[PDB]
């Protein structure tokens, strides 16, 4: 295989796993400690975005995963539209993705959601990630220690 | 899309913070 | 004639005042909704700093006025070196005033009651100096500030 | 320095305030 293909799955396992942890369903067997990690970060920034940015996700009804896959694309845009990477912003898009994914559940999104995620984040950050230590080094060196 | 300018640029500080707060 | 200036600077001071007055909870003698605005949205940025760069203000030491003054001015000319000016830049100018009063207040050697006094001059020097032109140019506290945060 | 890193990260926290409130 390719360094692109390894990369592109890692990261939707990492997708698929942080969404399954904001969706509070059990997986059967081996959470890696990026993963972990990842749970930890990324789940208390989207609890801070679900409280300081409450009045913006309230005007959103998120009755479809095109509608979720537009405001993501969007907000990603502006986001990262300075050309600037680091890894707080790598955890704030799994942490949007999540905002979304608990959205569109209550107004399979999940299958969906991780690949719109992943995608993004191999798009976007892919290289980045490789030159900055990867996932289960660089990663985990930033958020713990 | 004023919402994903708004929205884009808390998430840029949220994430710039957290960036910032690991060293 | 002869008394714009003075009064932009006793303005943006009372400003400066009543905010590091806020942050140290001391009553003011005297509040006006752009003191409100301010002590809102400048607060919210002096606890963010507080929390998310508490690595870097880690490093160094307010043991003095005459520090916090050099260091306020380090600070702040890094900031505004690309010489753009907004309201969000306004805002940490007062937010980063305020974190650096309550080091001080933590940390000065000198017994000074009057510290934020002293930390409220030379917050409002920086603003008018670097910042004085542009606010009138932009609405001044009133038509600018406060239509932009509220 | 620390002086630096932190007027840097005042502009970015700044900026983006002000992009929040168009
Ligand atoms: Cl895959
Ligand atoms: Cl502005």
């Amino acid at each position: 295989g390719s360094m692109a293909e390894s990369e592109l799955m890692h990261i939707h396992s990492l997708a698929e796993h942080y969404l399954q942890y904001v969706l509070q369903v059990p997986a059967f067997e081996a959470p890696s400690q990026a993963c972990r990690v990842l749970q930890r970060v990324a789940f208390s920034v989207q609890k801070e975005v679900e409280k300081n940015l409450k009045s913006y996700l309230d005007d959103f009804h998120v009755e479809s995963i095109d509608t979720a896959r537009i405001i993501f694309n969007q907000v990603m845009e502006k986001e990262f539209e300075d050309g600037i990477i680091n890894w707080g912003r790598i955890v704030t898009i799994f942490a949007f993705g999540g905002v979304l994914l608990k959205k569109l559940k209550q107004e399979s999104a999940y299958k969906q959601v991780s690949s719109f995620v992943a995608e993004f984040i191999m798009n976007n950050t892919g290289e980045w990630i490789r030159q900055n230590g990867g996932w289960e080094d660089g990663f985990i060196k930033k958020f713990e220690p | 899309e004023e919402w994903a300018r708004e929205i884009g640029a808390q998430l840029r500080r949220i994430a710039d913070d957290l960036n910032a707060q690991y060293e």
